[PDB]
C-alpha cells in the first residue's frame, strides 16, 4: 500500500478497480450455472453480503 | 561466425535438454521458442526428430500433456526413431492422455491410441481401455500408475491433490455425465471419495471449461448434468432397437444358413 | 392416361409452329411442364462438382400455353468456356445428338436453354436476358431454365424458374408477382435493373412413371428408414423465414390496397392485388400441408413402436 | 454402475426423481414356458403391424375417392 495507493489518484481510483475486478470475478463465477445463494457468493468473495447484492 | 542453422539447433536442443532436469522453464521456455524460430531453416532429419522429441517433453513437462501426447502420437508412427525409443514415446503420448485434462480433446487422443497394438503391449494398456470403455476410478489404480509416471507423477511431480486424482476426478464425473442425468452434492462426493465442496467446485471447473455440460443448483444441490429433451432419446431407442433386429436377422442368416433355406421355403409357400 | 404426353404428334407441332399464336401475345406461354427425367438430369449437371456454373439445351415441345420439356443435355467447354460462350464445339455435338435421337427414337427438338446459379437464386441477369431475347429471335418461342444446386441444400428443395422475356420497349401491362428471393449484394444489383425485362412462368409437374420410379426408389433403398426424429422441420429457419416472408406480402398488399381505394377507376391495380393474395395463401398452404405430412408420418409409426402391444 | 460398465445394461441414473432411466439391456433364458408367452408377443405385433397395413390401404383408397 506503501507504493499501490500511494498516488492519491490511484488511492481515487482503487475502489473502481476493486468493484471492476470483482464483478469479473462473479460473473466468471456465476457463467457455468444458474440458481446460486449470495452468502456463498459473498465468502467466495471474502466481501460483505449487502456488496455482493449491490454488486 | 555465421553458424550453420544446424549448429544453434543442437546448441540450443542442449540447453533446453540441460535446463529440463535443472527445473528452470522461463529461460527453457524462451530457448524451445529461438530453437523453434531456427527450426524452420534446418536440414537433419534425425536432429529434427530429436528436436520434435524434446519439444514433446517440454510439452509434458509445463502443463501441456494433451499437446505433448498429440505430439508423442505423432512421432510414434516413424521409422527412424528406435523401436524401443518408438514404444518409449508412444507411452508418454498414453500417460499424458491419462493425466490430461479430460475433455474432447482427451477423448479423441485416447480414442487414438486404441488402436495401437504396442499401446496393447504396455503395462497402461488396461488403463486407457478402462479410460476411453467408460467406468468409474477408485483409488486402487493410483499406486501402479504413479510409480510408473516419474517414480512420483509426471513433468516435476505435481502436488495438485495429484494430476494422477485431477484426471480420476475429471474422467469419474464424466463418465457420471455419461450416465447419471443429475446428482446431488452429498452423493456426487461419496461417490468421489471427495467433500462434497471439492465436487462442487470441480464440477464447477468442468463446466466453465466446457469438458462437461450442465449445470448446478445451489439451493437443492443438485447438479442437471445432461438432459436430453424427449426427441432425441427416443430416436437413439428406436435406431438401437432397429439396428438390433438387424443384428439377430443378420446371426440367424449367418449362423443357420438352414433358416434362410427355410424362409426361402415359407415366403415362396404364403 | 399418364403417358398421353409422351405422344410425338411431329404434323401438330409443324401446325402450332406455322400459327405463331405467341406472337398474337406476349403472355402466350403461361406454364412449364419439365419430365421427372429433364428434372433430375439438369439438377444433376447443376450439382456436377459442387457449385459449378454450367449449362446446356433442353428438347421438348409445345402445347398452348404450355412449353413441354422432356430431355436436357450439354455442350463442350474446354478450358471452362477459354471462348466466347460456353459452347466451344457446341454445333456439331448438338447436331449430332439431335439426328442420333431422331433415329433411336427422341423427335423433340430444342425448345429452350437452362443454366445453373450456385448460391444466388433462380433469375436472369441483363447477359441471359440479351441470351433469352437472342432466343426469341432465332427459334422462335424458347424457354431460360435457372436452376440452384446450393439453395437445393439450404432452402432444403428449391424450384426450377423458367423464364422468358419481353421484346425490347415492351411493358409489363401491371404483371406484378412481388416476389421476394435472397439475392447477395454483388448481384442484387443486377438483378433489380433487369428484373421486370421478364416474366416467371408456372412450373409443374405431370405425374408421369419417370416420378414415381425415383420416389419407391429413394423410399426402397435410402429413405426406406423413416425414422431421422420425423421433423427436420423442426429447425425453425426455412418456415420461419416462409412465414416472415408471408406476413410482408400480404402486408404490403393492404397497404396498396389501402392506397387503392381513393383511386376509383383503377382496374390493373384490382387484378395485381388479388393476384399477390391469392399467391401467398399457395404458399402457405403448400407449407401447411408438408408439416401435415410430417405428422402423420410421425403419428403411425410412434404409435406403433411405443405400444403396439 | 457396475453393472453398467461391463457392457451389460445401457441407460440414464435420474437421482433427484430416484429413477434408474435403462436404454437398452440384455435378455434372460427361454427354454420351457416363455416360449408361449413370446408366440402370443410375436402374433400381437404381426396382427397390430396387419391392422395398421390395413388401414393405411383404407386412408389411400379414401385420398383417392377424394
Ligand atoms: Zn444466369
Amino acid at each position: 500500500h506503501s507504493n499501490i495507493m500511494d498516488d492519491p489518484f490511484i488511492r481515487e481510483h482503487i475502489e473502481e478497480l476493486l468493484r471492476n475486478i470483482r464483478t469479473q470475478v462473479l460473473i466468471k463465477l456465476i457463467k457455468p450455472y444458474t440458481r446460486i445463494h449470495i452468502p456463498f457468493i459473498s465468502k467466495e468473495l471474502n466481501i460483505d453480503v449487502a456488496d455482493v447484492e449491490s454488486l | 561466425k555465421q553458424y550453420n542453422v544446424d549448429y544453434k539447433l543442437e546448441t540450443y536442443l542442449k540447453i533446453a535438454r540441460l535446463y529440463l532436469e535443472d527445473d528452470d522453464p522461463v529461460q527453457a521456455e524462451a530457448y524451445i521458442n529461438r530453437a523453434s524460430l531456427l527450426q524452420n531453416e534446418s536440414t537433419n532429419e534425425q536432429l529434427q526428430i530429436h528436436y520434435k522429441v524434446c519439444y514433446a517433453r517440454v510439452l509434458d513437462y509445463r502443463r501441456k500433456f494433451i499437446e505433448a501426447a498429440q505430439r508423442y502420437n505423432e512421432l510414434s508412427y516413424k521409422t527412424i526413431v528406435h523401436e524401443s525409443e518408438r514404444l518409449e514415446a508412444l507411452k508418454h503420448a498414453l500417460h499424458c492422455t491419462i493425466l490430461a485434462s479430460a475433455g474432447q480433446q482427451r477423448s479423441r487422443m485416447l480414442a487414438t491410441l486404441f488402436k495401437d497394438e504396442r499401446c496393447q503391449q504396455l503395462a497402461a494398456y488396461g488403463i486407457l481401455e478402462k479410460m476411453y470403455l467408460d467406468r468409474i476410478i477408485r483409488g486402487n489404480q493410483l499406486q501402479e500408475f504413479a510409480a510408473m509416471l516419474m517414480p512420483h507423477q509426471k513433468a516435476t511431480t505435481a502436488d495438485g491433490s495429484s494430476i494422477l486424482d485431477r484426471a480420476v476426478i475429471e474422467h469419474n464425473l464424466l463418465s457420471a455425465s455419461k450416465l447419471y442425468n443429475n446428482i446431488t452434492f452429498e452423493e456426487l462426493g461419496a461417490l468421489l471419495e471427495i467433500p462434497a465442496a471439492k465436487a462442487e467446485k470441480i464440477a464447477s471447473q468442468m463446466i466453465t471449461e466446457g469438458r462437461m455440460n450442465g449445470f448446478i443448483d445451489q439451493i437443492d444441490g443438485i447438479v442437471h448434468f445432461e438432459t436430453r429433451e424427449a426427441l432425441p432419446t427416443w430416436d437413439k431407442q428406436i435406431q438401437s432397437l432397429c439396428f438390433q433386429v438387424n443384428n439377430l436377422l443378420e446371426k440367424i442368416s449367418q449362423t443357420a444358413p438352414e433358416w434362410t433355406a427355410q424362409a426361402m421355403e415359407a415366403q415362396m409357400a404364403q | 392416361s399418364i403417358d398421353e404426353i409422351y405422344k410425338y404428334d411431329k404434323k401438330q407441332q409443324q401446325e402450332i409452329l406455322a400459327a405463331k399464336p405467341w406472337t398474337k401475345d406476349h403472355h402466350y406461354f403461361k406454364y412449364c411442364k419439365i419430365s421427372a427425367l429433364a428434372l433430375l438430369k439438369m439438377v444433376m449437371h447443376a450439382r456436377s462438382g459442387g457449385n459449378l456454373e454450367v449449362m446446356g439445351l433442353m428438347l421438348g415441345k409445345v402445347d398452348g400455353e404450355t412449353m413441354i420439356i422432356m430431355d436436357s443435355f450439354a455442350l463442350p467447354v474446354e478450358g471452362t468456356e477459354t471462348r466466347v460462350n460456353a459452347q466451344a464445339a457446341a454445333y456439331e455435338y448438338m447436331a449430332a445428338y439431335i439426328e442420333n435421337a431422331k433415329q433411336v427414337g427422341r423427335l423433340e427438338n430444342a425448345i429452350g436453354w437452362y443454366h445453373s446459379h450456385p448460391g444466388y437464386g433462380c433469375w436472369l441477369s441483363g447477359i441471359d436476358v440479351s441470351t433469352q431475347m437472342l432466343n426469341q429471335q432465332f427459334q422462335e418461342p424458347f424457354v431460360a431454365v435457372v436452376i440452384d444446386p446450393t439453395r437445393t441444400i439450404s432452402a432444403g428443395k428449391v424450384n426450377l424458374g423458367a423464364f422468358r422475356t419481353y421484346p425490347k420497349g415492351y411493358k409489363p401491362p401491371d404483371e406484378g408477382p412481388s416476389e421476394y428471393q435472397t439475392i447477395p449484394l454483388n448481384k442484387i444489383e443486377d438483378f433489380g435493373v433487369h428484373c421486370k425485362q421478364y416474366y416467371a412462368l408456372e412450373v409443374s409437374y405431370f405425374k408421369s412413371s419417370l416420378d414415381r420410379k425415383l420416389l419407391e426408389l429413394l423410399w426402397n433403398k435410402y429413405w426406406v428408414n423413416t425414422l431421422s426424429s420425423s421433423s427436420l422441420l423442426t429447425n425453425a429457419d426455412y418456415t420461419t423465414g416462409q412465414v416472415f416472408d408471408l406476413s410482408e406480402k400480404l402486408e404490403q398488399s393492404e397497404a396498396q390496397l389501402g392506397r387503392g381505394s381513393f383511386m376509383l377507376g383503377l382496374e390493373t391495380h384490382d387484378r395485381k392485388s388479388e393476384d399477390k393474395l391469392a399467391k401467398a395463401t399457395r404458399d402457405s398452404c403448400k407449407t401447411t400441408i408438408e408439416a401435415i405430412h410430417g405428422l402423420m408420418s410421425q403419428v403411425i409409426k410412434d404409435k406403433l413402436f411405443n405400444q403396439i402391444n | 454402475i457396475e453393472a453398467v460398465y461391463t457392457d451389460i445394461i445401457q441407460g440414464k441414473l435420474d437421482q433427484r426423481n430416484q429413477l434408474l432411466e435403462v436404454d437398452f439391456c440384455i435378455g434372460r433364458d427361454i427354454r420351457k414356458k416363455d416360449i408361449n408367452n413370446i408366440v402370443k408377443t410375436l402374433h400381437e405385433w404381426c396382427d397390430g403391424c396387419e391392422a395398421v397395413l390395413l388401414g393405411i390401404e383404407q386412408q389411400v383408397l379414401r385420398a383417392n375417392q377424394y
